This record gives structure tokens, C-alpha cells and sequence, in this order.
């Protein structure tokens, strides 16, 4: 696969508390069209949390700004998800995504290993 | 006055071919390899590979008709018409032995008709980062879930009413910088100095217009390739493609399997459309290896 | 100054809505119907439909935020954000009863979220000549065997680095002439004077930029509509489409069948994308008949 | 949309029920009783023409927008050219879908 993603972070946190998730790429972040954080709760659909385009543009899904902040470190090829003021409803498996737009318009997706965040 | 610095041991010369004064840069000794550049660039995109190939080969890198320092074509801009000039240019330096061909971008469009029609003349073939013009290009999307697609320029360049010339005139460097960087994974290799060299070159009015005539002739090229492709390619061939943002991805090898019998492919992770500039060390390695076996 | 002539018996007025000064043209008596224009035009594209609907309805035709004589939105340019402004404006004139909605081009993008969220507020719905933003637009081709597609502007306008403003500013009359005429089946209805008026309005710098922000929000609109589309549309709805060069053809009704259960469609032969201007006589009849049942 | 061919040196004509300007491309194609259908000539709405090789010189495509009529002028004909000749109207939709309409075809025998 063109790109390997190595996620880390997660775990059990109390309400109000904070966590940082990380994902590293085997290739430069400027070679990846969009980096994103997605989450999936039991019995629910995988939904977008936040995106960062290779030019730096960020995008949040409705009502996610407030608890989440996406950022990157281009020297270490790492994207971060900062979780603040967490609530029970934020319990989910959190996934990192690399999307690559090819010359043809084809988009390829690469996923990091899911990590469980439990707010309790 | 040269538009780009010539590498040590190479000569910038001209040669008339079917009434057209073609520019090329030549160097080395041994069998001939012809390197054919693509849109937004000139022979100079090969300037890092040329001194390495020149250790084992005679290397020739021409400017496509109407681009760089080559005169416009006298016949037309379809692949079949341009292929005549490139075939005859190369045979003037390798009339007794077959030669090798490395092509990139619209360099593929303008050589495939020559390759298929004179298969005995082509010993080995390297194609990188461009579709052969055929019905598949009609399926590339105008717009993507990721935003601007990298192929909307096909229609922009081919539009009537002189749309592209009128919109870009006076903004050539600005357009070319956005065009190159949006198709690249490694943008930092495109210095302001390098972008100016390429911008000045294609901003010459006949070069700006010739650039778009290739895309204006694309539909003709597709109809031409529909007949030619009934003959599959028998020589050994290698495809190179970037696996990062802006690269052709797996498409390059997949399309070539419909055209060639003997094809091996590579996808270079983290590289976009401009392989000779973005990923010189890996790309040069693969090319020199392939041509040397 | 007025940017376009008001039909006699109508008023040009302004109204503040969530801090944004919106311009509209209003006239008539009875239930409220709102006409919402699209890109490359203003409220004025309804000037032939307006005096006929005004005999039976109170007609309001606003200028989209940032276009014509309306201030830019303060929130954003996605359909959900812009739909908030059009909804409150309409509710200001019909707070007690439902109203009717006619939308065209990106006027559809900026009303569908309001329709799906306030189905009770919308008695009847007419949609003409535009896709609702969803994944289907990611399949429109960038290039065709006929030449330039009519949807590559999606990527051109959506491009970062202010590419479209940088290239088009100072050339609006040239660009708008090509854009409108290439999407029209009947080009001669766009007189030299009408193109001058529209080009003057779109050459206001904040309007050229506002124009492209709608397309730069398009991916957001698609993501918004994926959730919104889980609720189908209940009211009676009618789709109109051109069947000539540049019209939506069968796609208009086909896509609408995925959003609405009670829908009838018409494809107008010989008509392109600008129905109110290209085929006023057939188009008005269908609208007047549908809205009066 | 309906095309009415007529005719069948010679000049062929085809009329459309809609304005010729509402049609993206007009083309003439011909077909021998056992052979592949081949393109003769095209004329786009803006006026650009396209001819197939070894068709230039013997054929001229043109239109009359007042008459909503496209013409095929065939000169110095030879047995190598007899076929059923079809006019095609191709309509490019906003979406990129192309719908095609054909005339009933007219026979040319040489």
C-alpha cells in the first residue's frame, strides 16, 4: 500500500477530561490530499470528526468544534486530534484517514488502526 | 539564446524535420535514447537524468513542436501528426539500429502513434505519468469529493473562443505555478527560479497557443488511437507513476496492459505528477536499470 | 443606482436579515411565491415571469447573498447557511401561511436545505436546471468526445489560490459571454446589453468572489445534504429541464425522484440551461399552470 | 427531436424539428451493407468542421440556420462510396451525457 498509517492514543477518560490522538504517515503529509479523523460508536455509522487538507485547510463536522481540534506536524509527518471537554456521547472508536486524489480523479483511502476512547 | 542551462558535455542544436526547425539537447555515446517532455515543461525536465544516461547511451531530448525552442508543427497537433516529427528526428541519429524511448505527460500522446507504427525501431519503452489518449479519458470526473480535480484543464485548454489564451495572458507564471503545484506531491522542488524559466518559455505567444492546441487535438488523437491500438505493442515496456497526490496511481500500468504485451510497472509512493523533478533519485534508478538490461 | 430595470408595477427594496442587507424586487397580491436566481444572473432573470405571476400572487425575487445588490453572507456559503437567509426573508412576508418556491441553477443549492427543514412552510416547489448537491456531481465528466464539458467550472471556481478571481477579474464580459452562451441552446436572447449589465454586476469585486465561494462550499453542501436527504420531500414539486445543448436533460427529473415522492418533470426541446431567458413562453406557462393548481 | 433526411455528384440534406443551434454536433455517417459504420464529416454548433481522411476534396459539410438544415455535398463519386448515409444529431447535456438522434438514412448508389 502506498501509505501506512500508525495511530496511537486513546483510552479511558473522565467527563471534562482531555486526550490527544496521533497518526503518523510513512510518506510526507504534502503527498496526501486530505488527512481526517473519523469515529464510530457501537451500532452507529462511521462519521466525520475533522479534516485537514494538505494545504492546511481544516474542516469540522457540525458540533465538533468545541471538543476537537485537528493539527499536524509536517516535520514528523504526524496529524493530531485534541479532545477537550469530553462527554459520554464521545465514546467511540476513532480512526485516522488518508485520502489521495490521483491525476485521474480517483480517490484512494488508507485507514489507521482504530483506537477506543471511552468517556466515563 | 538558450532558455535553460545545458548540462556539461551536452550540446543545444537544431535540426529541420519535414520543414520544422526542432530544438534538442544531445549528449553521450552509444545507443540512442530519446526523452520526450510534457506540458508546462521543456527538454529541461530531463536535465538530471541526461548526464546519468549519457554514461551508457547517446541521449537526445527535444522540445515538442511549438513548445520550448521548437517551431510549431506544419501539419497539426494530433498525436499521429506530431509523432512523425519525433520519429524522423530520432532516426536521423539512429537510422541503422532501433532506439529507446522515454516519454512523460503529453510526450506519450505524441509518441504512441510512432511507437505502434514502427515497432521494429523502438527497442525499449518507458512511459510515465499520462494516459494514452483513448475513451477512458472521457470518464475522469470534473469535480471530486476532495475538491478541484486535476483534469478539469482538459476542457479549459480545449475550449473554443480562445478561452485559455485570453484568461491566462498576463498571468502565465501565476497559472503555471498553480498548475504545477496542484499536480505535485513535493512542491518544494519547484523553486521560484525554476518556475520562472518554465513560465517565460511557455508564455511566448506561439508557445502558449501551441500548448492548448495539443489539448484541442485530443479528440482527434482519441479517434486515431482507436485504430492504432488494434495493434498491440511487442517491445519491452515499463510504466512509472506517482502514488501520492497528483500522480497517476495504478491507472498507468492498468491502461498500458491493454496496449502492451510485455509491461512491468512501478508506483512511487509520495510522488505526484512531475516524477523527474519530484522523485529524481528513484525515477532515474528505475529508468537506468530498465534500459540497461 | 439600480443594476437592472424593474418591471413596471414592482418595487426594488432592501431588508436586513441576520445582519445581512438583502436586495429583492417585490410586487403583486396574494400568496407569496419566491423566485431564486442562480450564477451568472440576478433577480432580473425572472423579469418576464414576474408580471404574470404577479396577477395571482405576491412575487418576491431576491438577489443571492453577495450577488446582484445583496451583501455577502456573514455565516458562510454552504446551502444550509445561505438557506437560512432566504427562509427568514420569505417568512418575513408570509409568516402565517406557506409560500411557493421557484429556484434555478445554484438557487436550488441555496434552497433545498430550507425546503427539507421546513416542509410545512413550502406549499409547492419548482426546481429547474441544476443538480441538488450530492455524490452524483462527482461523476460528471471533465472532458467529452464533443469537447469541453459544461461542468469543468466546478473545479475551476472551486480551486484554491483564488485562481478564478485572479484570471477572470477585468475580463468578466469576455468570460461571462462564453459561460452563458456555451450553456445555452438559444444564444441570441442574450443581447449585448444584457451581457453588459450582468458583467457589470459580477465585476463588483465582492460579487466575483462571492460567486466562487458558493462553489468552494459545494463539498460542504454535499456533506450537508447527505444527512438532509434522509427526509424525503412531501409537497408537490415540478422539475423543468432543457433538452437542447446545455440543458440538464433527463437528469433533472431522475435525480428529483430520489428526493421527492410527488414530482412531475418536463424537458423542453431546443432549450439549454437558462430556461427563463431561452424559452420564456413555454417555461412561464408550465410554472403558472403548476403554481395555480 | 426528429431528423428528416432527403436526397440520394449529389447533395444530401437533413432537417431537424428543433433549432440547429440547440444541437452540439451534426455529423454524416455512412454504412456499407456488410461493413462498419464510418464517419464522413462533422460540423459543431460553433462552426468547426471535421472530415475523415480521404473524405476531404469529395465532400463538403455545411448548414443553413434559417432552414434548420445541414447539407452534405458529394462530388466526383465512385463505387467505393455507395452506402446508406445517415445524419446524426448529438446533444451535449449539462451533465456530460450525450444523447444521439439519427435520421431514417438515405441510400446512395454509384
Amino acid at each position: 500500500a502506498e501509505v501506512q498509517l500508525v495511530e496511537s492514543g486513546g483510552g479511558l477518560v473522565q467527563p471534562g477530561g482531555s486526550l490527544r490522538l496521533s497518526c503518523t504517515t510513512s510518506t510526507s503529509l504534502f503527498s496526501i490530499t486530505t488527512m481526517g479523523w473519523y469515529r464510530q460508536a457501537p451500532g452507529k455509522q462511521r462519521e466525520l470528526v475533522a479534516s485537514i487538507k494538505r494545504g492546511g485547510g481544516t474542516n469540522y463536522a457540525d458540533s465538533m468544534k468545541g471538543r476537537f481540534t485537528i493539527s499536524r506536524d509536517n516535520a514528523r509527518n504526524t496529524v493530531f486530534l485534541e479532545m477537550n471537554n469530553l462527554t459520554t456521547e464521545d465514546t467511540a472508536v476513532y480512526y485516522c484517514n488518508a485520502a489521495i486524489l490521483a491525476y485521474t480523479g480517483e480517490v484512494t483511502n488508507y485507514w489507521g488502526q482504530g483506537t477506543q476512547v471511552t468517556v466515563s | 539564446a538558450e532558455e535553460f542551462p545545458v548540462p556539461n558535455g551536452f550540446e543545444s542544436a537544431y535540426r529541420e524535420v519535414d520543414g520544422v526547425k526542432l530544438h534538442y539537447v544531445k549528449g553521450g555515446q552509444g545507443p540512442l535514447v530519446m526523452l520526450v517532455h510534457g506540458f508546462g515543461q521543456t527538454w529541461y525536465e530531463w536535465h538530471q537524468l541526461m548526464p546519468e544516461l549519457a554514461k551508457r547511451f547517446t541521449v537526445i531530448a527535444p522540445d515538442l513542436p511549438g513548445l520550448g525552442q521548437s517551431e510549431p508543427p506544419k501539419t497539426g497537433y494530433s498525436g499521429e501528426q506530431v509523432a512523425v516529427y519525433l520519429h524522423k528526428l530520432a532516426r536521423q541519429f539512429s537510422p541503422d539500429r532501433p532506439f529507446d524511448l522515454v516519454a512523460h505527460d503529453i510526450g506519450i500522446w505524441n509518441t504512441y502513434p510512432m511507437v505502434v507504427k514502427n515497432q521494429a525501431d523502438i527497442a525499449r519503452l518507458v512511459y510515465m505519468e499520462a494516459p494514452i489518449p483513448d475513451a477512458r479519458i472521457y470518464r475522469f470526473p470534473a469535480f471530486t469529493a476532495q475538491g478541484e480535480s486535476l483534469v478539469w484543464h482538459f476542457s479549459f485548454f480545449a475550449a473554443d473562443d480562445r478561452l485559455a489564451e485570453t484568461l491566462i495572458a498576463g498571468k502565465e507564471r501565476f497559472f503555471l505555478e498553480h498548475f504545477i503545484k496542484s499536480h505535485a506531491s513535493n512542491t518544494e522542488v519547484f523553486s521560484e527560479r525554476l518556475l520562472d524559466l518554465y513560465a517565460r518559455s511557455y508564455a511566448k505567444p506561439h508557445s502558449l497557443n501551441a500548448s492548448f492546441e495539443y489539448y484541442r487535438a485530443l479528440n482527434e488523437s482519441v479517434r486515431q488511437n482507436a485504430e492504432l491500438a488494434k495493434t498491440r505493442l511487442q517491445m519491452p515496456t515499463m510504466t512509472l507513476a506517482g502514488g501520492g497526490h497528483g500522480g497517476m496511481g495504478t491507472f498507468q500500468l492498468e491502461q498500458m496492459k491493454a496496449y502492451a504485451e510485455d509491461v512491468e510497472g512501478h508506483v512511487l509512493p509520495g510522488c505526484g505528477h512531475w516524477l523527474p523533478e519530484e522523485c529524481a533519485a528513484p525515477m532515474n534508478r528505475l529508468v537506468i536499470d530498465f534500459l540497461s538490461r
